[PDB]
RNA sequence: CAGUCCCUCCCGCUCGGGAGGAGGCACUCUGGGGGGACUGCCGGCGAUAAGCCGGAGGAAGGGGCGGGCGACGGUAGGUCAGUAUGCCCCGAAACCCCCGGGCUACACGCGCGCUACAAUGGGCGGGACAAUGGGACCCGACCUCGAAAGGGGAAGGGAAUCCCCUAAACCCGCCCUCAGUUCGGAUCGCGGGCUGCAACUCGCCCGCGUGAAGCUGGAAUCCCUAGUACCCGCGUGUCAUCAUCGCGC
């Protein structure tokens, strides 16, 4: 199965197969990433699935775009996606809407235009 | 700590020289005057059920003049 | 040894080596640091083991840089105006080439020499709200 | 096997959808494959502008965009085909470059 | 790696940031109740819109609020015994990740130093900084008077937060000591009621001058 | 005598096509324009607010 | 800053005068004829029009 | 296994004390007095710091196949402060890298397409490869998840 | 290595790992269209109206988000030192051309941006990373020499084809140990690099001894409010260089 993910600028392709449980970020395990706390946002819907999934199932992701806490937020929005339509039960979506509500929905929020009059620090931003 | 936890459990309506402090209608569940009901000035947002917490029974907001 | 005396100046031992000839006008951080690697020696440790033959090692590095294959670009005077040989300088040697600079401009009248004079910036800075 | 890469560009989206239907109806009235109009990015030519005429004022700034879109036509190599591309009424604003590729 | 690789997989099963789970912690005071979200979540951090929402606020957890008030705590009108207070050098402003480093390093001091679940002494620390009353203004006939007022649960939360992390700041500006343990400090001696700390130094400031203005 | 030298570079070698001045040329793939004499002939050249 | 427009308001009372059993309280159906029976080219007035009929064809069974 | 299965900065370190005892890869005699980059405010600490950039270097042939000079420089590049005026991005030094690229180069495990880049011998990646699937070996054990 | 017979390379525990060709069009993507989304409904409020509040459902909801679009007059505001131009004035000048300087000059007052006022820290090494746009005497990849700014050669590129290309923020393996100093570089002099007829008035950078003030600043004080404040950087306009600027990402 082929699943998407979007969060602001970084895009997740997902592939979920049948497999030991080789899970694979740009073809990286997803145990070595340095920054640990995107390890655990990474980590969070397979958490939360079981670890019978988890073993049961291969998910090759290709994260690009945005910044790494972006790829990370983008690659649990991909895991999410690609474990539900895997299994397609109701009782691990609702607990994924539980923990939050945008394991399937995602953040529709994207970035400002800049402004004149000092558009430097940002959209809001003028001079004193 | 002798405080006395209470009630909201109607808003009059904001309140205050800025318009931050609402007054509420607090009813007393712990101490002496146990279920009295009087309105109290509060700072903070507020809704209907939140625990306040109050130094002093004896203290009464004057009616609002409008 | 807390007190530690190199080339007619004092350090204290605490420091690392390259910290520690710091304290010479006339030593930078590179300077103490590319000295001596050329000495052989790590410049981290510390200068209160500072023996008299790695002493006078540094100080035979201090008196010809060049022919201890330092670079001629490491040198604060490369192709020095009396010489045109690459040197550099140590303590009163700096103040005294600093000196005659000062004076060669002002006999010259360049203007940068009256710049110096007044105690007048030289490089095009503007001095209508600043200074 | 030969192709004819032919790529359009134009401001106006109309005129560029038009000769794109024009090639695609000539394509298939002829009976030659035709890979689709692709539609590459379109280029955005952003300008800004203080709007003030003198060194008085708020200072306020326009920005102006051009929005030049361009596709991309491959079809097969076919000369009674490439004989009904330079017959074609073509719309002034659009304009059309036709290379070939082995 | 391995510390971290073992503080990635300890939360495997479900435990906030990496251990400690919120089963075990409780709520004294009735009034925090339903404000404090202690619903367990691996991580602290929603990016929630909860300030579009009116009181969404509750459903943010108190470690990420804490986080919020200590990440944006530098350079303001407070001068606290004539301090001008401000992160002039790799400021956490935007620095998340440093705030989430700083904060990770101060829930390691907490158990090295009680031993205890950390979400439990933040309770104790919260329940014991939180002012009850202060001063307002009313005029009538141009008369201004003083007055004392009642404060929100919610406002009591907000300030006992903005206390810990003005504290931490306070502590480790211009000093060889370093953030997490200052934090570790206010922390600690405000869940033990210390007056030395000043979160519960100015809970009591704010309870009187109220006190008096009745 | 009476002949200006040859400059390349510098604004004393660009000048506006329209105006004259000797100032603000925008040269974004060769218009040769002053910037305000540019809102005079904005909707000429195909340009649109948005 | 609700308020539906005039002409909206305007319209809306003609269309469901002349074709009242046309429409029901659908929103998508009653946004469906507003396509076919006027000439709108904005969605999103065809869409408030269509909203303005829901509510009005409400309004017509409960008095 | 692969570099792509192990870290990075384990698998460097790792490459980095092999390559150590191999003769052809040496400092030269300028690399100890002149910083790795021209952005750097003081000199390397370590003196081991030469052969890390070949340890790194040739991970990056590994990589992207075809390198050259000018955007090693640019990946190598940081942050300098410019005093008054903000910190900027600059460029590293190139003399080290060249210098670092021509020793692997004689060191077979690299080499030169003339108009495209430097790339990497099959010898180079079979070295890369073992290095990574040792670290791999040792980091299942470590770490039973890598079985997967 | 979306699945990937066939072919190529390397490794392994022989499970497989990774990479290319073969060939495919799979996700985002680029863009020709349409839908969805609309006080749509529940309840209350509100005259039952308008419209409001709370609720659920829905990716998104009660001016969806930011703008273009600011009428009638007033301020006798600024712009004839640009364009059209009332009026007056000079006409070898109140014309034109060439060059040296000035427009950068300081006891100083004021405004705005940039940075320095460290242990968050400075230094070595690894790694997750974009994006607006641009490029022809140009982007310039890339071979090679020189620390280096750069020189000789050089592929591709007039725009999803090549280059600018790296983002930056971050964390860690390690070092330093609360100091006007290992902060911070102004300030000098030296020697090299680019540009241009040439930069000392009048460019910057590259490296060298050198290290200012500044170690948290009164009354008073301006502005933002959710991808927003804070904070961090990339790029480009104009342009050889000059902006710490404006722009916009």
């Amino acid at each position: 199965i082929q699943t998407t993910g979007k969060r602001k600028t970084a895009i997740a392709r997902a592939v979920i197969r049948e497999g030991k449980g080789r899970v694979r970020i740009n073809g990286k395990p997803v145990e070595i990433i340095e920054p640990e706390i995107a390890r655990f946002t990474i980590l969070e819907p397979l958490i939360l699935a079981g670890e019978e999934i988890w073993n049961s199932v291969d998910i090759d992701v290709k994260v690009e775009g945005g910044g790494f806490m972006g790829q990370a937020e983008a690659a649990r929005m991909a895991i999410a996606r690609a474990l539900v339509e895997w299994t397609g039960d109701m009782s691990l979506k609702e607990k994924f809407m539980k923990y939050d509500r945008t394991m399937l929905v995602g953040d529709p929020r994207r970035t400002e235009p800049h402004k004149p009059n000092r558009s430097t620090k940002g959209p809001r931003a003028k001079r004193q | 700590d002798e405080g006395y936890p209470a009630e909201v459990i109607e808003i009059i309506g904001r309140t205050g020289t800025t318009g931050d402090v609402t007054q509420v209608k607090v009813r007393i569940l712990e101490g002496r005057d146990k279920g009295r009901v009087i309105r109290r000035n509060v700072r903070g947002p507020v809704r209907i059920g939140d625990i306040l917490i109050l130094r002093e029974t004896e203290r009464e907001a004057r009616e609002i003049k409008s | 040894r807390h007190i530690v005396r190199v080339a007619g100046v004092d350090l204290d031992g605490n420091k690392q080596l390259r910290w520690a000839l710091t304290a010479i006008k006339g030593i930078g951080i590179n300077f103490a640091t590319m000295v001596c690697r050329v000495a052989g020696l790590d410049p981290f440790m510390k200068a209160g083991y500072l023996t008299d033959e790695q002493v006078k090692k540094i100080e035979e590095i201090l008196a010809d840089p060049v022919a201890h294959g330092i670079p001629r670009w490491a040198v604060n005077r490369p192709k020095d105006y009396e010489t045109g040989r690459d040197l550099h300088l140590i303590t009163a040697k700096l103040d005294m080439a600093i000196r005659e600079d000062i004076m060669r401009l002002r006999r010259i009248r360049a203007y940068r020499g009256i710049r110096h004079e007044l105690g007048l910036p030289v490089r095009g800075q503007r001095t209508r709200s600043n200074f | 096997m030969q192709k004819a890469r032919i790529k359009i560009a134009s401001t106006n989206v109309r005129s560029l959808d038009e000769v794109a239907n024009q090639i695609k109806q000539i394509a298939e009235r002829t009976g030659v494959r035709m890979s689709g109009p692709i539609p590459l990015p379109t280029k955005r030519i952003r300008i800004t502008t203080r709007k003030s005429p003198d060194g008085e004022g708020s200072a306020t700034f326009d920005r102006w965009e051009l929005r030049v879109h361009k596709r991309l036509i491959d079809i097969e190599a076919d000369e009674r085909a490439m004989r009904q591309i330079m017959r074609i009424r073509v719309p002034e604003d659009v304009t059309i470059e036709i290379e070939l590729i082995s | 790696a391995k510390p971290l690789n073992e503080r990635f997989f300890i939360p495997h099963e479900i435990k906030v940031m990496g251990r400690w789970s919120t089963e075990d912690v409780e709520v004294r005071d009735p009034s925090l109740k339903p404000y404090i979200n202690l619903e367990p979540r691996l991580l602290p951090h929603t990016h929630g819109r909860h300030a579009k929402k009116h009181f969404g606020k509750a459903n943010v957890h108190i470690v990420e609020r804490l986080i919020n008030k200590i990440m944006r705590s530098g350079g303001s009108h407070y001068k606290v015994a004539g301090h001008f207070m401000r992160r002039e050098h790799r400021s956490l402003n935007s620095k998340k990740v440093k705030a989430y480093e700083v904060v990770k390093e101060a829930f390691k001091i907490i158990e090295q130093r009680t031993g205890k679940n950390p979400i439990q002494v933040l309770v104790w620390a919260i329940e014991n900084a939180a002012p009850r009353e202060d001063t307002t203004s009313v005029m009538f006939g141009g008369i201004r008077y003083h007055v004392a007022v009642d404060i929100s649960p919610m406002r009591r939360l907000d300030v006992a937060l903005r206390n810990i992390a003005l504290g931490a700041s306070a502590k480790c500006y211009r000093n060889k000591m370093s953030f997490a343990e200052a934090l570790a400090e206010e922390i600690i001696l405000a869940a033990n009621k210390d007056p030395k700390s000043y979160a519960y130094s100015k809970k009591l400031e704010i309870e009187r001058i109220a006190e008096s203005s009745r | 005598y009476n002949k200006r030298k040859p400059r390349k570079f510098g604004k004393g070698a660009r000048r506006c096509i329209r105006c004259g001045q000797y100032g603000p040329i925008i040269r974004i793939q060769g218009l040769m324009l002053c910037r305000h004499c540019f809102r005079e002939v904005a909707p000429k050249l195909g340009f649109r607010k948005y | 800053g609700k308020i539906r427009q005039g002409f909206i308001k305007r319209v809306a009372r003609e269309l469901v005068n002349k074709y009242p059993n046309e429409f029901t309280t659908d929103f998508e159906h009653n946004k469906k004829k507003v396509q076919e029976l006027t000439n709108v080219t904005s969605k999103k007035i065809r869409n408030r029009i269509a909203g303005y009929v829901t509510k009005l064809v409400r309004m017509k069974m409960e008095g | 296994a692969t570099v792509y299965d192990v870290p990075g900065d384990l698998l460097v370190e790792r490459v980095a004390q092999r390559l150590k005892e191999i003769p052809e890869i040496k400092p030269p005699e300028w690399a100890p007095f002149v910083k790795t980059g021209r952005h750097k405010e003081r000199l390397p600490e370590q003196e081991d710091w030469w052969y890390y950039r070949v340890a790194s270097i040739l991970r990056r042939v590994y990589l992207d196949g075809p390198v050259g000079i000018e955007r090693l420089r640019t990946y190598y590049g940081g942050r300098k402060n410019r005093g008054h005026a903000p910190e900027k991005f600059y460029k590293a030094g190139g003399s080290i890298i060249r210098k670092a690229l021509q020793q692997l180069e004689a060191a077979g495990f690299v080499e030169k397409v003339p108009g495209k880049g430097r790339v990497i011998t099959p010898k180079g990646r079979s070295f890369l490869d073992k290095i990574a699937t040792e670290l791999k070996k040792e980091l299942e054990e470590i770490i039973p998840e890598l079985k997967k």
